[PDB]
């Protein structure tokens, strides 16, 4: 009913830099008591939302000086100065002046840091899983930046397609890297039909693509 | 926020 | 020690109802309203409604009107939200949070993952991702646990009953074509610790009451038999 429109949807910022998030209410959010109950909340990956700013510019206890809120009436702005890795998350404005209370749509902070090449690890299927009739081969790309990365599977040196799923973590709160898993799933029959399994990884931080590989029965 | 009960 | 306790997860059929509970402690229950906030990846945070135990008033947002009933039991310090005629649009994490008049949302529950689905609950299979030279690079070894074919979300994974947190990555679950979820949890450790430290992953899938502690043991590789393409 009172509509809160937050911009931008995603905000790249270099570490140690300054980020600016803006939020505009469709109507005034000054309450009859004179105050403006405009709050900024942060939701970090895997956690509950947490309060940063209340009453456009006042800082919840424990919230560093680097976070400062401002604005008036229709237009509000949260400023993060000297951004640190821990500031990663989705920032939301919120009006608590007129029922029904409403959140902005959120701004996902994206921290820019130096290039970091992935460490690459490969895991053959466990004997226990092989008893079950399926084989999962896991390739792990650990702690890399930036996020773009290419992972290709080769079985007996033949490129694979359609039989792998990958998943990527959020930016790490301590070092702003990503990690990625790529899981090649095969029937046990298909797995026992071939010998060589290889994960090939291309990433900007690597002078050339890295391949990790093993033989069925080796480990 | 104000609270839905604050005016009572 | 103010806290708000919510159940971790509820699987509910489409067209049925769910009852969410928020059990407060560490403060005087009547001095704070309880508000309900729906979280999803794309639609963000969504103020659902509120109940004030002092005045007894309630309110809810326009979209959920007619389907949401907010109440509270002061004697047992517990607020409730009942939501009826559920569809998959209602699948989300629902948080409760507290609010003193003219205050702010300073304390939050940890959220109830509600999944609206007609599929049944299924506990996971847990398989080791054994450390070996193929998962060692330099002085760092990687190891983990594959948590396969469970429904619904979420699952928790800890390492060594929570004593091991540094270097842990638990990946987002992926919905397989089977309709079941799978996830991996990995951790990097010093490779010299492989011969001397025991590593256990603690997997907990509460919706199915499945608790698994899997010891992940190192494996030796016989590099002599390896055939390579380079």
């Amino acid at each position: 009913d009172v509509l809160m429109t937050q911009t931008p949807l995603s905000l790249p910022v270099s570490l140690g830099g300054q980020a600016s998030i803006s939020c505009r209410s469709s109507q005034s959010v000054v309450y009859s008591d004179g105050d403006t109950y405009l709050e900024w909340y942060l939701q970090k990956p895997g956690q509950s939302p947490k309060l940063l700013i209340y009453k456009v510019s006042r800082r919840f206890s424990g919230v560093p000086d680097r976070f400062s809120g401002s604005g008036s009436g229709t237009d509000f702005t949260l400023k993060i100065s000297r951004v640190e890795t821990e500031d990663l998350g989705v920032y939301y404005c919120f009006q608590g002046s007129h029922v029904p209370y409403t959140f902005g749509g959120g701004t996902k902070l994206e921290i820019k840091r130096t290039v970091a090449a992935p460490s690459v690890f490969i895991f053959p299927p466990s004997d226990e899983q092989l008893k079950s009739g399926t084989a999962s081969v896991v390739c792990l790309l650990n702690n890399f930046y930036p996020r773009e990365a290419k992972v290709q599977w080769k079985v007996d040196n033949a490129l694979q397609s359609g039989n792998s799923q990958e998943s990527v973590t959020e930016q790490d709160s301590k070092d702003s890297t990503y990690s990625l898993s790529s899981t090649l799933t095969l029937s046990k029959a298909d797995y026992e039909k071939h010998k060589v399994y290889a994960c090939e990884v291309t990433h900007q931080g690597l002078s050339s693509p890295v391949t990790k590989s093993f033989n069925r029965g080796e480990c | 926020a104000v609270g839905i009960g604050a005016v009572f | 020690q103010v806290q708000l306790l919510q159940s971790g997860a509820e699987l509910v059929r489409p067209g049925a109802s769910v009852t969410l509970s928020c059990k407060a402690s560490g403060y005087a229950f009547s001095d704070y309203e309880i508000h309900w906030v729906k979280q999803t990846p794309v639609r963000g945070l969504d103020w659902i409604g509120a109940f004030d135990p002092k005045s007894g008033a309630s309110a809810s947002n326009q979209k959920v009107k007619g389907r949401a009933i907010l109440t509270a039991d002061k004697s047992s310090s517990t607020a409730y939200m009942e939501l009826r005629s559920l569809t998959s649009e209602d699948s989300a994490v629902y948080y409760c949070t507290r609010l003193r008049y003219f205050g702010y949302f300073d304390v939050w529950g940890t959220g109830t993952t509600v999944t609206v689905s007609s599929a049944s609950t299924k506990g996971p299979s847990v398989f080791p991702l054994a450390p070996s030279s193929k998962s060692t690079s330099g002085g760092t070894a990687a190891l983990g646990c594959l948590v396969k074919d469970y429904f619904p979300e979420p699952v928790t994974v800890s390492w060594n009953s929570g004593a091991l947190t540094s270097g842990v990555h638990t990946f987002p679950a992926v919905l397989q074509s089977s309709g079941l979820y799978s996830l991996s949890s990995v951790v990097t450790v010093p490779s010299s610790s492989l011969g001397t430290q025991t590593y256990i992953c603690n997997v907990n899938h509460k919706p199915s009451n499945t608790k698994v502690d899997k010891k992940v043991e190192p494996k030796s590789c016989d590099k002599g038999l390896e055939v390579l393409f380079q």
